[PDB]
């Protein structure tokens, strides 16, 4: 069949680093996140649910990697993560 | 160096963290406990390419420079290596700026998930500051 | 000469709508913002300065279009906008 | 309908907005003034393709459904057209949920830029409530 995808150009000439990580949260959910780090920009594409996947943008914090989108906050610390919004604890795997 | 709980509370109190920006002492000892477990040499890599350093796990994308993190802002204008001393001065000072800049203690993931809304005062009890 | 470009894949098959808007702020600054609206995702690419352009993600609010990235908040209301972080009042043109 | 200031304050008081979630009456009248200027029929289009509706300018992407906004969440489960009555009930109820869901009054751009940190009590003065 068919499939069409829209792409956004990331600003700057900095090197782009992409990585997919699988998680499992305390509510049974299991999904995969895509991390994109390029210069001042750092994003996380997260499926906050089965029919909704959001492009989160990295926001300032003291510790960990905090990302924001919609009414959600995806905050990672090492292999761990927490999804706040309607926090849920998730682990890499 | 791994600070003792009360040992850490006394050091933080000398720096003036008690009620610093409205945050009672227990909040700072609590954040350290869950961020680093009182270990001044703790480091942790994150999904954005940054690393957290020190007893208060200061982030290398926003606050310190570790020379290997993309899009570094270095807002505390300090090399991350300077945040790994057995003396918490460098950390306390950057922490004061982080909270002083309105970021609040909410800026620390461990504080948000383990200290916020709890009996933080308990973390300085029995210590005889 | 040359030019290299890294692209981000926007999730879903919803219709994508892009729009470029020029602004002028209270501090004399002048720039152009790119807005991308696709399904649950809404983004604003904003040059928060001369050497830093960030991809902001739309976040929940009661009114206007609030976007977040780094230590900044780009909040629009009609032809007006405000940038918070180191707010500044900006308007279209 | 364009509500008068004091006329609006009295209506909001009857709904229980004074001290609702710890927000004195003045904050709510202030937010309406700068969001819509007390006009219950005000509407404003935004860069994300959404539109703000009513005296409290409730957003079509997050709270109400106007059937023309992409990625609508409709968290107040209500059609935006129902937010344009001269009776502010619908608006007050959705506003209560918005603030009740911890979004605080900080969720309103007008409140944040024109009311926060100001003399909000002034917006209900001389009203006789």
């Amino acid at each position: 069949k068919q499939a069409q995808v829209d792409y956004l150009a990331l600003p700057g000439d900095a090197k782009l680093d992409t990585r997919s990580v699988d998680y499992k949260c305390e509510n049974g959910r299991k999904f995969t996140v895509q991390y994109l780090n390029k210069g001042d920009n750092s994003l996380a594409v997260v499926p906050v649910s089965d029919n909704s996947t959001l492009v989160f943008s990295n926001v300032i914090s003291a510790s960990g990697a905090k990302y924001a989108a919609g009414q959600y906050i995806w905050w990672t610390k090492g292999e761990e993560a927490t999804l706040y919004g309607d926090g849920v604890a998730c682990k890499e795997r | 160096k791994v600070f003792g709980r009360c040992e850490l509370a006394a050091a933080m109190k000398r720096h003036g963290l008690d009620n610093y920006r409205g945050y009672s002492l227990g909040n700072w000892v609590c954040a350290a406990k869950f961020e680093s477990n009182f270990n001044t040499q703790a480091t942790n890599r994150n999904t954005d390419g940054s690393t957290d350093y020190g007893i208060l796990q200061i982030n290398s994308r926003w606050w310190c420079n570790d020379g290997r993190t993309p899009g570094s802002r270095n807002l505390c204008n300090i090399p991350c290596s300077a945040l790994l001393s057995s003396d918490i001065t460098a950390s306390v000072n950057c922490a004061k700026k982080i909270v002083s800049d309105g970021n609040g203690m909410n800026a620390w993931v461990a504080w948000r998930n383990r200290c916020k809304g709890t009996d933080v005062q308990a973390w300085i009890r029995g210590c005889r500051l």
